[PDB]
RNA sequence: GAAACUGCGAAUGGCUCAUUAAAUCAGUUAUGGUUCCUUUGGUCGCUCGUACUUGGAUAACUGUGGUAAUUCUAGAGCUAA
RNA sequence: UCGCACGCCCGGCGGCGACGACCCAUUCGAACGUCUGCCCUAUCAACUUUCGAUGGUAGUCGCCGUGCCUACCAUGGUGACCACGGGUGACGGGGAAUCAGGGUUCGAUUCCGGAGAGGGAGCCUGAGAAACGGCUACCACAUCCAAGGAAGGCAGCAGGCG
């Protein structure tokens, strides 16, 4: 399950090789009232960029999306949907901004279509500069 | 060719012309800070060695 | 631009200095100190503008410059020093001592004060720190570092400092129901009891504050200055003392005690 | 970057018929009865008038 | 020179970012360090905000923590052997952060036949006659034997460490990034990601 | 007190609008992801190991110059931080 | 290390400053980031990708985060909600003109932010520059000369030619 790839994958603040005679694992609350899921805390995975478990601080904006595309990896693509103002037409424009945003392998089952909710943090990559906080399941799909 | 001899244990120094190649030679093609024994330059010369220390072209 | 900027624009200047406009192309440039440049205002600026003890550039120069101006205790020689908020300026020769405090509007007011009084300044502390042997310190509005204070005192807590010392006197906390200036916004200069505080995590805690006359308004908590408990300051207030009495009871006052004189 | 105002305002504005013999009469009627000095000391009256009657007009709105 | 910028690439949408400035001196790069494994040199460069960085070139040596017993002993670096980057960065010796050397282990041989009293490598059968390792193995005083009895319960190590200790160098991984900070520091390792990269290591070798 | 070494500034200002179409820019927040001369406040005998003050060069100055010519500079003497 | 006063224990104690320094704050900032907003064009409908395009893991470089770059994997990323390509007699904004209410047109122009010093590029010094009233090349231009060489950058203020 573990260590799929060349470098040994490990939590960096972790001594896990103190004389003897299940690991502990590193998580935190990342704060403004999220909960943080119980597979972070029962799971066995290694993340950089979790928010639970990693070495990242969601800081800044709190924003929302719906899953679109989950052919990543260990990131999905959250569709912002909005409406824009026009001051001469007294009117509006359905607008949309696709963008990229880690999701945490502690999300263990989400399909498309389910509103997350996603934090500023650290810039992880070129265009991804979010993380999934936690994530309500679309309507109905409850089976 | 113009040579600037200089004796730095006095701190005199003078410009002497001189245009024969005979007295010349025994200073072309040798490097900079050599001691070069300067007893080919004239009568009064022997037992002088002097350290070249360069100085300045046709084209300054 | 390739570094530090080193002029100010007359225009550009912040405007509760009450810089006018046709003087000349510039304004001065305050020099880096204890407060903000937005939120200073200068030596130049409150010797020439406010005082009128100097009447031109080399004027307050020379007034600066032959050992007069005592800005918070110590001699502070350049005319583009920020004196800020709370400040005492003791003018030896001339025998005044003035505290740097906002006005009913957003200006600084010459106020004049006892030197019993201007013997201690008043200090929001910003920081608390812990230096490398477990000692504490608190970091004020104006870059004091004092190292070894009170447990008590935490971070958005008032002090009065004494200023040949630099040492702790007092302390005032931030509780509801103690006094407040208003350092920074739509309210600055104003003066009320605090009456409610509200937490935003990750936003900026707004705290709502009501004054004598039964006029609440809320502000940023980065714009609040408490000073005393209760009711009762522990510094002076100016005229007026911090009310904003509205546009038309400033004009139905200035007409009634202009008619009153004649 | 010079010191200086550049801040300047028209007092005036000339009517958008020019020749509306009407207002020509009324204008030269002012003229003559008050001894003005040409067309632009009526103009300006009439455009103080005017603004005073707009913030007039905004503030019974109001 | 070498840049650092966003600007001279692509957007989001595969875009082409024409470029609204000359290339500047905070969008800096410079080559890089591959320090090898040899005698001591190290340059110096001053950095943005006048700081110095100090970039090894070749090196030698390097503070080791072995952390379950808590030694961390200066150490000659022997060899490179992992790298989970490039497998060139193997092939030529070069020290970079999170690579894995081989560091001989004299200094922590020394200090655990000092701490607990008992042999470690020690192929059975030889006694050092220079008589100095069990002078440091025997003859304390009665106060004192029977604190380095009651350490010598906890003087069991894993076998994987001690078959390193008995062939003399051991496996760690670099920690520091010696192209910054001038050092090639880190620690050995022991546990699970020591039979990880032992299997690498051999999977490798076929 | 000219000169010259040292220190600082010369990255501010001023001019123009060629490039540049989520670029710049405006509001907005973030640096818990970084650097920062200066100025104000801390710190600045915390270290366990010739001091009544250590060394040798160099400019300015004198003196031989070179080039047709540069805010060019060379060989020699001295002398400070 | 430097300058003023000049006293006191019986050689040693001394006050007021100036400068400089590792770090921590402070100030001026700088620098990347988050959300949202730009005119015309479909006679531009698919574009981007092993020459980085979108992610992952490990490094290199950097002041830092970061495909910024390298190695190995994944095959993604954007698009009728107008991408991509082109055009602009396009620096952006505060703002200006015209106006009943809406609008329409302008903003090179004194304030703020950006860009640049003929065109491109590279750097030294410095806390801060990819500086050009600093340097090195090349291209175009161009000055002095003993023909070997030397020196330059007005979109700074005046001024000259076109
Ligand atoms: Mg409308
Ligand atoms: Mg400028
Ligand atoms: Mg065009
Ligand atoms: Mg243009
Ligand atoms: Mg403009
Ligand atoms: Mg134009
Ligand atoms: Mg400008
Ligand atoms: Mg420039
Ligand atoms: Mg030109
Ligand atoms: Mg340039
Ligand atoms: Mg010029
Ligand atoms: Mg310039
Ligand atoms: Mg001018």
């Amino acid at each position: 399950d573990i260590q799929t790839e060349r470098a040994y994958q490990k939590q960096p603040t972790i001594f896990q090789n103190k004389k003897r005679v299940k690991l502990p694992r590193y998580y935190k609350n990342i704060g403004l009232g999220f909960k943080t899921p119980k597979e972070a805390i029962e799971g066995t995975y290694i993340d950089k960029k979790c928010p639970f478990t990693g070495n990242v601080s969601i800081r800044g904006r709190i924003l929302s999306g719906v899953v679109t595309k989950m052919k990543m990896q260990r990131t999905i693509v959250i569709r912002r949907d909005y409406l824009h103002y026009i001051r001469k037409y007294n009117r509006f424009e359905k607008r949309h901004k696709n963008m990229s945003v880690h999701l945490s392998p502690c999300f263990r089952d989400v399909q498309i279509g389910d509103i997350v909710t996603v934090g500023e943090c650290r810039p992880l990559s070129k265009t991804v500069r979010f993380n999934v906080l936690k994530v309500t399941k679309a309507a109905g799909t409850k089976k | 060719m113009k040579l600037n001899i200089s004796f730095p244990a006095t701190g005199c120094q003078k410009l002497i012309e001189v245009d024969d190649e005979r007295k010349l030679r025994t200073f072309y093609e040798k490097r900079m800070a050599t001691e070069v024994a300067a007893d080919a330059l004239g009568e009064e010369w022997k037992g002088y060695v002097v350290r070249i220390s360069g100085g300045n072209d046709k084209q300054g | 631009a390739r570094g530090p900027k080193k002029h100010l624009k007359r225009v550009a200047a912040p405007k509760h200095w009450m810089l006018d406009k046709l003087t000349g192309v510039f304004a001065p440039r305050p020099s880096t100190g204890p407060h903000k440049l937005r939120e200073c205002l200068p030596l130049i600026i409150f010797l020439r503008n406010r005082l009128k003890y100097a009447l031109t550039g080399d004027e307050v120069k020379k007034i600066c410059m032959q050992r007069f101006i005592k800005i918070d205790g110590k001699v502070r020689t350049d005319i583009t020093y920020p004196a800020g908020f709370m400040d005492v300026i003791s003018i030896d020769k001339t025998g005044e001592n003035f505290r740097l405090i906002y006005d009913t509007k957003g200006r600084f007011a010459v106020h004049r004060i006892t030197p019993e009084e201007a013997k201690y300044k008043l200090c929001k502390v910003r920081k608390i720190f812990v230096g490398t042997k477990g000692i504490p310190h608190l970091v004020t509005h104006d870059a004091r570092t004092i190292r070894y204070p009170d447990p008590l005192i935490k971070v958005n807590d008032t002090i009065q400092i004494d200023l040949e010392t630099g040492k702790i006197t007092d302390f005032i906390k931030f509780d509801t129901g103690n006094l407040c200036m208003v350092t920074g916004g739509a309210n600055l200069g104003r003066i009320g009891v605090i009456t409610n505080r509200e937490r935003h995590p990750g936003s900026f805690d707004v705290v709502h504050v009501k004054d004598a006359n039964g006029n609440s308004f809320a502000t940023r908590l980065s714009n609040i200055f408490v000073i005393g408990k209760g009711n009762k300051p522990w510094i002076s207030l100016p005229r007026g003392k911090g009310i904003r009495l509205t546009i038309a009871e400033e004009r139905d006052k200035r007409l009634a005690a202009k008619q009153s004189s004649g | 970057p010079v010191a200086r105002s550049w801040v300047c305002r028209k007092t005036y504005v000339t009517p958008r018929r020019p020749f509306e013999k009407s207002r020509l009469d009324q204008e030269l009627k002012l003229i003559g009865e008050y001894g003005l000095r040409n067309k632009r000391e009526v103009w300006r009256v009439k455009f103080t008038l005017a603004k005073i009657r707009k913030a007039a007009r905004e503030l019974l709105t109001l | 020179g070498i840049s650092r910028d966003n600007w001279h690439k692509r957007r989001k949408t595969g875009g082409k970012r024409k470029p609204y400035h000359k290339k500047r001196k905070y969008e800096l790069g410079r080559p890089a360090a591959n320090t090898k494994i040899g005698p001591r040199r190290i340059h110096t460069v001053r950095v943005r905000g006048g700081n110095k960085k100090y970039r090894a070139l070749r090196l030698d040596v390097g503070n080791f923590s072995w952390g379950s017993e808590c030694c961390t002993r200066k150490t000659r670096i022997i060899d490179v052997v992992y790298n989970a980057s490039n497998n060139e960065l193997v092939r030529t010796k070069t020290l970079v952060k999170n690579c894995i050397v081989l560091i001989d282990s004299t200094p922590y041989r020394q200090w655990y036949e000092s701490h607990y009293a008992l042999p470690l490598g020690r192929k059975k059968g030889a006694k050092l006659t220079p008589e100095e390792e069990e002078i440091l193995n025997k003859k304390r005083s009665k106060k004192i034997q029977k604190k380095y009895d009651e350490r010598k319960k906890n003087a069991k190590i894993s076998s994987l460490l001690e078959e390193q200790f008995q062939q003399g160098k051991l496996l760690a991984c670099i920690a520091s990034r010696p192209g910054q900070c001038g050092r090639a520091d880190g620690y050995v390792l022991e546990g699970k990601e020591l039979e990880f990269y032992l299997r690498k290591i051999k999977a490798r070798k076929g």
